[PDB]
């Protein structure tokens, strides 16, 4: 079918075949344009005239133009050949090392799983980092949000997740770059090849990256989100993964629904919001899951709309959000590499019934105490200290030993850490804590348990700093 | 001139003189679509609130009868169809299969199953159109009725067909609250007759396929999901869809009701609904008002909610309790929804959500919470511990707002304060730990009666266990006994008490 | 569905959508011309006030326009259907529109497909060929008494301005 | 004349009629609607289209179909043998002890009536409330907008007004239930039934049911204030009466008016609401009247939306009233019954010459201290109140006090509260406060001062607090 | 009529906010748009020329004069309402009476500090 202008305004090329108007969603390629020009289809206005979005930017074109519908929607390159590669939306090469190779496409958009195939019961997506896991025992298959004070390592702690768990567990990731500038994803770029996270001798690069920088359609960078997801379907369902998928940012992408909307003639809903948000919001996050085949943990970089949140889209985000990761630039000032806030960093999951409860309270009572030394802060603060019982002088400094055991060495980081990072096998973690809050160490120095791996090995940086 | 289709096929044979022609009396062929909302050119002869069905065989529902089109909400995804399409009617408005063996069964708002055990065994359809009853219909709600989270019935004492507002924002598990008033039934439905039952119905509205899962499952493992139907227009959903869900619950707890029966329909959540409703009506360009929602959405809730009652045996006495539910974006309720929801529902349950998060469970707002119904939802036997406690708690918590200085008052008060406390690890009963009432009235009477008022706040619980353990083996009579009075008897006090001191004296001393 | 028939000219909406309609109408059984006429025809034979702008009366109603103009292709002769796009001009109110949508119909025959000359052009006329602008060689060089005040004047403008342009 | 649907777009059904239009508001029969569907005209679209509002639902109805001018608005049945009988807004039980006869009808549009068949004086009735006495007695034939509350408190304080009142005045009572909870008025029904002021034996009660209720399409919902109009200023006039109505919640009506004129295609206005919105209220407004041929006096619950009165239709509304009570939830939230906005509960009337000096005196006194109070808590929040003058913190306590004394706890909501029945009459009152005023009291406490009927009882209960 | 014949005349215009409300609504009702709170803003050239319409002449007018007390009533003291804003870039000056005062009995209840008229401090009276 072919089509022809009839109308631009803006990326609203509004097409008319005399030809079919196949259903919506189709991209269409544009005849006369030399660069890959989708329109998606976005209504059939009716009259033989369909309602385009281009996915692109404009020019040149002449009323009439001529465009052939792709006869389906976008669909891009799906398959492991990402991995280690930078696509852009369209699937193209933006890693500008030539193609990727690829068979599988998909069309971005998918689905939901259908009930039944919901693994019922999700279970904890293991962070491993101690400290993370602990305060937040993630979800497989979770959405998981950061909040958090950019390029800490923001990107080094993820770049450092993505090697945790899955190198570890031997799982996936997905970046997909919304809207970001390009700058960044290209820092980034480095910063993995760098890291050798990405490496670039091998596209099994335990990520695969997707861009789709400010500068591309609202829409099209925000439909970068779908494309990441398509290929974390992939990985998921095909590869029969635990994908990872992390994004930044969500906001950047609802900012961008809300943006086509106007313009698509819509009444975008609240501060402007498509109304449509939620809908957006929830078929893309109903597709992220668990499914039986493996999960799609969603770790979703949080941009903090008019530094709120009940900024209604975040609002509703949190509905998705199980785990929640704050980061605290308190924490990293403290030093403390994790840097994570821990007593806010959490997740819904968190359950005695669930996440064992043994982990739970200890966690509890974790969070409690560690709250109760965060109160002792303040009061100690003022009233110096030992003017207090040494009970809260025992806890503050286990507290702080605990807090130091939170401090996690990091493993490419040995530029800035001079150590190098650990992982640690849960239970050890729960026990770990544990041991500290039941205070069996207390004759080791704290800093020993500063940048700690497990806990045996926080032990024997005890002993180290024991002398 | 510019309406439209004065430039499609439409008068593109007209012209000519309408040659060949079929319907656009029954059937309209898809004049422009967009927003889910088909235009549809024809299907004049259309019924009003006719429920359609597409050429993609989605459904629609045919509000707007324009002169010229059928403006047509679809309940659905124009990305699985295109223009000019052929719709066809159904002939009909808009009912649902309706059905009991529902009860045991997870379903789609369409009534289809989600359940996946294959098509309903309903039977039946009926109006998700239907009407509220009327006044002489409705008769007032003698009837106590449960949660097994005594807070919650003792403070809010509950009736069935009552609307009542379950508000509170975030997932504390939220839905949690909702769980576990839930399962507190199955006894009930373990219990006896239709009164003495409530079939469950939740319509569980933008609630995302996860959240069921997990939660379907949570009944599956109670199986008081036996006799329930949950019917699940989850986030994904259209929202035509999620908007339906609630009407469609609305023709099922009717049923139930108008089958006598007594029956509890869980509008779970109401915001999602209003959301996508306004935003429906906005698509529609079809106004917002007030807060960007447009009005009716009181009438809506409305309509919606008169539609749960206690009737009078005429009407079969049947009952609807709907709890409805809203989650509060910070106690936010000016907002529109809220505002609404709370004159129409015959109270509210309003959490202190922090408290939960601070990590109360229970976490009311009991302040807040209200049965302005009260009494009529109460048993003597509650009355007796239950009517005192919560003014004695009107008390507390009125000392505990002088909690700057301390308890360095009387004692009386220093006392309100730590029995204060005391009435709250009573009032702290775990989730998944719904009780039957008896129970809960002797395990309040002892710190009401000041019992309790030795120990610390955390053996209180503890005792309560212990408690009940003890009289779960022994006193299992007097439970008997209690059940059966529905009243506490001074012996059964006297024996309670009695069993308390030995329990007491069990406890530790 | 249907065939869709945007012969040039074409309004390109705008209200001779019915003429886009009838354009493939035309097409259909080829009435071109027929039709075409039939519309030239009637063109004045309405657009007088002569019952018909007293049935352009807003006053009179459908009610009966239906039964009068309508029945004036039933009053006239015409209407091998082309009655019954009136009646839909009727309501939609385009018969006070249709001239033009008679000339966007039309413009004649072959003629359908014209053109008028301009930029330096002083030049009225249509043109009905295939590559042109020898005919418009040849139309001006036909006569030489010619105008000027029919377009361009090269004079004024082109260039008389152009020095004073530069300064 | 009879009319083809040609569009129901909602349950705006337009209709197209094929022969005359009678004017608007003609109601329309829809045939093949045996439930008696009233389309109303509202516009002459043109070309013997109108719009109409279906006020009941809309289905099954096929564009074409066949609907038949009555000829006339909505007339309804008029007539006493309504007062203990519910009707509908169609005039139609709703009582369902089958239909009531009255045999003279009504198109529920009456008109403003000319200025001077005004009883131009309204007077001083009372409620035994001693803050509305106190800040906004009744007078004699008014309209007094009712604000705030649920029905925690407002709904509560209405019928509690009732409950003194129709009994006690002979109050012929015009209940109309506004976009009406049908529950409450279940409940009252057999309250009224109950109580016997709706006596079955004959249907001459103090008051006629006519209960709206939210159900009813937005149309049908609007339309029942003119109607309930109607019959008040039968039963004033006509049947001689004195009447209060009693409106919960004429907001609705407004909520469904701002909604019918989106759905008329047509402007709202700013916050949705309409351009008309006070034009209709006005003219509903002028309608009712204290001729001299009896009393409209109208108990007007207001539900003040998302309980902003700032809201420029409340804003409107009070141009209406005469005398206000204007709740304070802010004042509920601390429990409170009766809980005001006191600065703006009102009588107009309020005058020393019009309700005694004494009251009048001492309300500006009090007003005057509550209010000195009001400027105080801010500052004491911002502070303390100990830098305050501890005279002011003696008033401050006092106003409490008052607060506290103004408290008045029902009997209907003993059953509620735990927590007994208070009617105070007005001397007592003006004492009550008055001694407060003086302050000799003062050593005892708040508590004393809550919920009580007279002071002394109060007096009573410090004692017996110590 | 009367001014213009001299005399002086007083017009007390309760209210303008309530005409405004009509206008506005005749105006949206002609579907001619609105302005800010939905009020179209030649309600203001409307009433300013209305209240332009008010004046002091002289004697070959008769000394003429009407004066013009127009009245807005305040919702919440909301100056910043439009057409309080209106009056107020209009006027020449404006009497703020506050609740308040009136509350304390205080009667005149006038929020002075407000209350202005700078003009009219020339209009008065040697003894006052």
């Amino acid at each position: 079918t072919t089509g022809r202008i009839v109308a631009v305004i803006g990326a609203v090329v509004d097409v008319q075949f005399d030809e079919g108007l196949p259903p919506i969603l189709n991209a269409l390629e544009v005849q006369g344009r030399e660069t890959r020009l989708v329109l998606e289809v976005a209504q059939h206005l009716g009259e033989s005239t369909v309602r385009t979005i281009a996915m692109d930017g404009t020019e040149g074109l002449v009323r009439g133009q001529k465009v052939l519908d792709s006869g389906a929607p976008i669909r891009i390159p799906v398959g492991p050949e990402t991995l280690g590669r930078i696509m852009n939306v369209i699937g193209e090469p933006i890693d500008e090392r030539g193609p990727i190779k690829t068979k599988q496409f998909a069309a971005i958009h998918a689905e939901a799983p259908e009930f039944v195939e919901m693994s019922v019961e999700q279970e904890i997506l293991v962070t491993g980092i101690k400290v993370v896991d602990l305060l937040a025992p993630y979800a497989k298959g979770g959405k998981i949000g950061l909040f958090g004070g950019a390029g800490v390592g923001k990107t080094v702690l993820i770049m450092e997740l993505i090697n945790n768990v899955a190198k570890a567990h031997g799982g996936y990731s997905v970046f997909a770059g919304v809207g970001e500038r390009t700058r960044e994803g290209n820092d980034l770029y480095h910063e993995m090849i760098e890291s050798g996270v990405i490496n670039l001798k091998d596209a099994t690069s335990k990520v695969a990256l997707v861009y789709g920088q400010m500068n591309e359609p609202p829409g099209a960078r925000a439909r970068v989100a779908l494309t990441g997801l398509t290929v974390a379907e992939y990985f998921r369902d095909q590869e029969g993964q635990d994908v990872l998928l992390f994004i930044d940012n969500i906001f950047r992408f609802t900012q961008a629904g809300s943006e086509v909307s106007a313009l698509l003639g819509r009444i975008p809903s609240a501060v402007g919001y498509q109304p449509t948000l939620a809908t957006d919001m929830g078929t893309m996050q109903e597709r992220i899951t668990t499914t039986k085949k493996g999960s799609i943990t969603s770790v979703q970089a949080i941009y903090v709309p008019a530094d709120d949140l009940t900024d209604p889209a975040p609002a509703t985000t949190f509905a998705h959000l199980d785990a929640t990761t704050v980061l605290s630039r308190a924490i990293a000032e403290l030093g403390i590499y994790p840097a994570v806030d821990p007593l806010d960093s959490t997740s819904r999951i968190m359950d005695p019934n669930i996440v064992g409860s043994e982990h739970y309270d200890v966690a509890r009572g974790v969070q409690k105490i560690l709250q109760d030394y965060k109160s002792l802060q303040d009061i100690i603060a003022i009233l110096g200290m030992d003017e207090l019982s040494e009970e809260d002088k025992l806890t503050v400094s286990r507290a702080r030993k605990i807090q130091r055991f939170l401090s996690q060495p990091f493993q490419v980081a040995e530029v800035f850490t001079g150590h190098l990072g650990k992982l640690v096998p849960l239970k050890e973690t729960i026990k770990g804590f544990q041991q500290i809050l039941a205070g069996e160490y207390d004759h080791l120095p704290e800093q020993a348990f500063y940048m700690v791996g497990p806990i045996e090995e926080a032990v024997a940086k005890a002993d180290k700093l024991a002398e | 001139k510019t309406g439209t289709a004065e430039v499609s096929s439409i008068l593109e044979e007209r012209i000519l003189g309408a040659d060949t022609s079929v319907d656009l009396e029954e059937t309209g062929r898809v004049l422009s679509i967009g927003d889910g909302i088909a235009r549809v050119h024809g299907l004049r002869n259309v019924q009003a609130e006719e429920m359609v069905e597409f050429s993609s065989g989605l459904k629609g529902m045919s509000l707007n009868l324009e002169p010229d089109n059928v403006g047509v909400v679809v309940f659905g995804n124009d990305k699985l169809i295109k223009e000019g399409d052929i719709v066809k009617r159904t002939g009909a408005i808009v009912d649902v299969p309706v059905g009991e063996e529902l009860l045991g069964r997870v379903v789609d708002a369409l009534g289809n199953a989600i359940d996946g055990k294959g098509p309903i065994g309903s039977k039946a359809r009926r109006r998700v159109g239907l009407k509220a009853p009327g006044i002489i219909p409705r008769i007032s709600v003698r009837e106590p009725m449960q949660t097994g989270i005594k807070a919650v019935d003792s403070l809010v004492p509950i009736g069935r067909g009552q609307r009542e507002l379950i508000i509170g924002d975030r997932q504390t598990g939220k839905t949690s609250i909702a769980i576990d008033t839930i399962i507190n039934q199955k006894r009930f439905n373990d219990g006896t007759d239709e009164k003495k039952k409530l079939y469950c119905i939740y319509v569980a509205i933008g609630q995302k396929r996860s959240t069921v899962a997990q939660l379907v499952k949570r009944l599956t493992d109670a199986d008081a999901m036996k006799y329930t139907i949950v019917v699940s227009a989850t986030a994904s959903d259209a929202a035509p869809l999620q908007y339906l869900a609630p009407y469609s619950g609305c023709s099922m707890g009717e049923y139930f009701r108008d089958n006598g029966k007594h029956a509890l329909i869980i509008y779970d959540d109401l915001s999602k609904q209003a959301v996508a409703y306004r935003q429906m009506s906005l698509l529609l360009r079809r106004p917002p008002g007030r807060e960007a929602y447009p009005g009716d959405v009181f009438y809506l809730h409305s309509r919606l909610l008169e539609r749960a009652a206690k009737m009078n045996d005429a009407f079969g006495g049947g009952s609807l309790t709907a709890l409805p539910v809203i989650e509060t974006q910070a106690g936010d309720v000016s907002a529109y929804i809220p505002t609404n929801v709370i004159s129409i529902t015959d109270g509210q349950i309003f959490l202190e959500t922090e408290l939960f998060y601070k990590g109360i469970r229970p976490a009311i707002n009991v302040g807040l919470s209200v049965s302005r119904v009260g009494s009529a939802a109460q048993t003597r036997a509650m009355k007796q511990v239950a009517g005192t406690m919560k003014l004695e708690l009107a008390q507390y918590r009125e000392v505990a707002a002088f909690a700057q200085f301390g308890s360095d008052l009387d004692a009386a008060t220093q006392q309100l304060l730590s029995r204060g406390v005391r009435l709250t690890e009573l009032l702290k009963q775990g989730q998944y730990s719904p009780m039957a009432i008896e129970e809960q009235v002797a395990v309040i009477y002892a710190g009401v009666r000041g019992y309790l008022d030795k120990l610390e706040p955390s053996k209180i619980t503890k005792f309560e266990n212990a408690f009940l353990s003890h009289v779960i083996s022994q006193h299992q009579a007097l439970l008997g006994k209690i059940r059966t009075d529905g009243k506490i008897s001074e012996e059964s006090d006297a024996k309670l008490k009695e069993i308390v001191t030995n329990f007491l004296a069990g406890f530790e001393a | 569905f249907a065939k869709l028939v945007r012969p040039p000219v074409q309004i390109y909406g705008i209200e001779g959508r019915y003429a886009t309609a009838l354009y493939s109408a035309a097409s259909k059984q080829n009435k071109l011309e027929q039709v075409e006429k039939e519309l030239l025809r009637v063109g004045q034979i309405l657009k007088e006030p002569k019952m018909a702008a007293s049935l352009l009366n807003p006053y009179v109603k459908r009610s009966v326009k239906v039964k009068s103009l309508s029945d004036m292709t039933a009053k006239e002769k015409f209407s091998p259907l082309t009655s019954n796009l009136i009646n839909l001009l009727a309501e939609n109110g385009r018969l006070t529109n249709t001239p033009a949508v008679i000339s966007a119909f039309s413009t004649m025959m072959s003629v359908h497909r014209g053109e008028v000359p301009c930029t330096v052009t002083t030049a009225s006329a249509l043109d009905e060929t295939t590559l042109t602008e020898l005919k418009t060689v040849l139309k001006s060089f036909l006569s030489k008494g010619q105008v000027l005040k029919l377009e361009v004047k090269i004079d004024p403008s082109i260039m008389g301005g152009m020095i004073v342009r530069i300064g």
